[PDB]
């Protein structure tokens, strides 16, 4: 019975590594989980990420 | 080799149908399929066919955008010419587009004054023609003394669309090729 | 297995490199880059030739502009021109301090490569004290947003002589300092302020010299009036002392329709109401403008002949062809509104303008007109003269890159100073806490303070002042002293301290130094296969 918005930042701590991102992670990580969290649940689309 | 190929190649769908009583119906019925198919073609790209007497603002579109044409990159040419009244050359040229325009549709011809096309143009260098092709320039044509100047004549400017990729060489509407039908009468006679 | 061995296309000239003597060459080559402008940074600096393949010659020390328009052929350089251009797009300012504060990093880089050291590891070293560096300058950085109008005008001249002192235009830093600055008052809103660049034109001319350079109000145009026997200069009459420029988008010609159309002319009769019909079109024309009371009209294209009599016998001058882009120009500053068409003009929205003249320059056949205003207004168009064709081109970008330096304390008024001073004030910053968390990352820590003491040794080295006695100094004396505005005196003076020498530098300008170079150096270290495609 945790939170919903803790585990989108959990998962995509992970892929954040191997690239230019991982010690500026603390501030990006919140963009992506935000942005993704905007869109429909039912119609998650990929080109509205552009 | 080339003789089997002058039966399909060198008629046209009008002079094919001289070979229905001698040659195979298989073999020509097949081929005038194929030209009716290409004469459909020309009528669908028949989109011009008079003197578009534009104005400036609309050189941006009219000569460029037309050259882009569908963009299958169907280009267009669009011959245009920077028309001077006061040069004798100007005139002679204004009537070669008239009568190719009703000739060639698919090719758009633009006329404009030179004064009103460029800033403070040399009339010595008048009259100029351009040819546009998907946006791009293909020919920068200075006054017509390549092309014979004074004595210009409706043949040097028909060879001269020929020369741009406007035309193919064997075009059966080109003078060249259009020999008249006493040409031909003669022909068959002392064959 | 045969003696073809194929997995991709054109193996031979696709070539890959490894190692570590695979990353020794990229270090290595930005030192080459780094070395060639070197010696153009700071007030002491020498500009660079520049030879296009079409034969076209400039002559810079900006960074980004050497760097541009060249040909290159390994790749970590063409990052370099990519890195000074960022510097540039944003900021304008610190193109060659990017490049070589990036070197800096590389170079003592390498040393830690070679001990046996990850390089991503080194990377995350110089991330703690980098950001530990800008912290550490933001709490030493003071803020001058309290001073009313009047002081702070005074500091835009202390900026904006900092950057023009390192170009050529600093013979009379005082008087082309003011150009930079009264621009900017034009269109501050004075509470919460935004620049709005877009309005601020430039443009210079090649004639006569660099000190007949003076600032104006208006818009410069670089064409003849419809007709040379009308008057050159046009004043106002007893009232209404603007001018009510009238702004055309059509031009003086006959209507007509966009689309094809032959008009079918009948007998004689209607051979002869046609000619009627466009003889009343003009005189329909003509008091209609009348009727408006404009004195001066432009269009973006040229009238017909006999439009260009009839305008001169009312004593109406025209310009005609007008640069659709620069039409927009002139209605932002005369308080104006383009008409569409010419049923809709009225008095409302005509221009204003306090006086203009047609401007000779020595025996050439060309004519410039130059707008003026009595009153502060919206826009603001540089005049920029010189004796060449480049060096107006370096006045240009000269006034352009101070014209970005103080637009960034328009949008940001916290300041700092530089020249050495903040470059030492963060190298030791870093250095005091390598110690205190030795770890593992101490060396990152200590390559990251040498990397920092780069700038002021080469200040140091281009002033012909010896770095010894100029590093030992400022180590010495600012871990004595808290006053963290002493740097490198690259002029001569008796004195180090840089309140008294008028020197000033954004905070967002330098700190881009850092962000971008310590950033770029993550993606450089990370290569390891590089191919190169042959051309
Ligand atoms: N008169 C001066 N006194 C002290 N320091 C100066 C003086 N002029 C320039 N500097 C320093 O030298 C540096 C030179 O920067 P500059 O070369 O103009 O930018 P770029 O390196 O992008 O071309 C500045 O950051 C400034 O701190
Ligand atoms: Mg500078």
């Amino acid at each position: 019975k945790s939170s919903g918005r803790e585990l989108l930042e959990r998962c995509a701590r992970t892929a954040m590594s191997s690239k230019l991102i991982h010690n500026n992670a603390d501030f990006f990580v919140k963009m992506c989980v935000d942005a993704v969290l905007s869109l429909d649940r039912n119609d998650l689309d990929d080109k509205l990420i552009g | 080799a080339k003789q089997h190929e002058n039966r399909l190649e060198d008629k046209d769908l009008s002079d094919l149908e001289e070979l229905e009583d001698d040659e195979d119906e298989d073999f020509l019925e097949a081929y005038k399929i194929k030209r009716l198919n290409e004469i459909r073609k020309l009528q669908e790209r028949s989109k011009f066919g008079e003197v578009f007497h534009i104005n400036k603002p609309e050189y941006n579109k009219e000569v460029t955008l037309a050259s882009q044409g569908k963009k299958d990159d169907g280009g267009v040419y669009v011959f245009v010419h920077l028309s001077l009244q006061s040069k004798l050359q100007s005139r002679i040229l204004s009537h070669l587009f008239q009568s190719a325009a009703c000739k060639f549709r698919e090719i758009k011809f633009v006329e404009i004054p030179a004064n009103r096309a460029i800033e403070n143009y040399p009339e010595s260098n008048c009259p100029t023609l351009i040819v546009y092709y998907r946006g791009e320039v293909i020919k920068n044509m200075i006054t017509l003394l390549e092309l014979g100047g004074n004595n210009s004549k409706m043949e040097d400017f028909e060879d001269f669309m020929v020369k741009v990729g406007a035309v193919a060489e064997g075009d059966n509407r080109l003078i060249m090729n259009r020999d008249d039908e006493e040409s031909r009468e003669e022909r068959k006679l002392h064959y | 297995m045969g003696r073809p061995f194929i997995i991709v296309k054109d193996q031979g000239n696709k070539k890959r490199q490894h190692g570590l003597e695979a990353k020794k060459s990229h270090i290595l080559a930005a030192r080459s880059v780094a070395s060639i402008i070197k010696t153009s940074l700071g007030p002491r600096g020498l500009d660079k030739i520049l030879i296009s393949p079409d034969g076209e010659i400039t002559i810079t020390n900006d960074g980004a502009t050497i760097l541009s328009q060249m040909e290159l052929d390994n790749e970590i350089a063409k990052l370099l021109v990519q890195l000074s251009k960022s510097q540039d797009d944003e900021i304008g300012d610190g193109t060659t301090g990017v490049v070589v504060l990036a070197s800096a990093l590389l170079d003592q880089a390498l040393e830690l490569i070679q001990k046996g050291i990850h390089p991503i590891k080194i990377a995350n070293g110089f991330d703690e004290a980098a950001k530990l560096a800008i912290s550490k300058l933001e709490e030493t950085c003071d803020d001058i947003s309290a001073s009313n109008d009047e002081l702070f005008r005074d500091f835009l001249l202390r900026a904006a002589k900092t950057s023009l002192g390192s170009k050529i235009v600093s013979k009379d830093h005082d008087r082309f300092a003011e150009m930079a600055v009264e621009a900017v008052i034009n269109v501050m809103d004075k509470d919460r302020k935004d620049v709005d660049f877009d309005l601020i034109k430039m443009q210079g001319r090649v004639g006569g010299s660099i000190s007949d350079s003076k600032l104006i109000n208006g818009v410069i145009l670089d064409k003849d009036f419809s007709h040379p026997q009308m008057p050159k200069c046009v004043l106002p009459k007893e009232g209404s002392d603007g001018v009510k420029l009238a702004i055309l988008t059509c031009p003086f010609e006959p209507p007509k329709p966009k689309t094809k159309h032959k008009l079918d002319i009948s007998s004689v009769e209607e051979y002869q109401k046609l000619q009627t019909y466009e003889q009343d079109k003009f005189k329909e024309m003509i008091d209609d403008v009348k009727k408006a009371g404009a004195d001066v009209v432009i269009c973006q294209w040229g009238f017909d002949d006999e439009a260009n009599h009839l305008l001169l016998q009312n004593d109406l001058p025209a310009v005609r062809w007008v640069g659709g882009q620069e039409l927009e120009h002139i209605a932002i500053s005369t308080n104006g509104r383009i008409v569409p068409r010419f049923q809709d003009l009225s008095k409302d929205k005509l221009g204003t303008c306090s006086r203009i003249y047609e401007q000779e320059f020595g025996t050439t056949k060309d004519r410039m007109l130059i707008i003026e205003q009595s009153k502060e207004t919206k826009t603001v168009t540089c005049f920029v003269r010189g004796s060449n064709k480049m060096i107006v081109d370096e006045a240009e970008r000269a006034l352009h890159d101070s014209l970005c330096v103080v637009r960034n304390l328009v949008k940001d008024s916290r300041v700092v100073y530089g020249g050495g001073a903040a470059e030492v004030t963060m190298s030791l910053a870093v250095s005091e806490e390598a110690d205190k968390q030795r770890g593992i990352d101490q060396y990152a820590f200590r390559g990251f303070a040498q990397a920092l003491d780069t700038i002021p040794m080469t200040l140091a080295e281009n002033s012909g002042l010896d770095p010894i006695g100029t590093l030992s100094t400022l180590k010495s004396k600012q871990l004595k002293e808290k006053i963290s505005n002493i740097g490198v005196d690259c002029l001569g003076y008796g004195s180090n301290d840089m309140k008294e020498l008028f020197v000033v530098d954004p905070f967002i300008g330098k700190k881009q130094q850092i962000l971008l170079a310590t950033q770029l150096c993550r993606m450089i270290l990370k290569i390891d296969n590089v191919i190169i495609s042959g051309k």
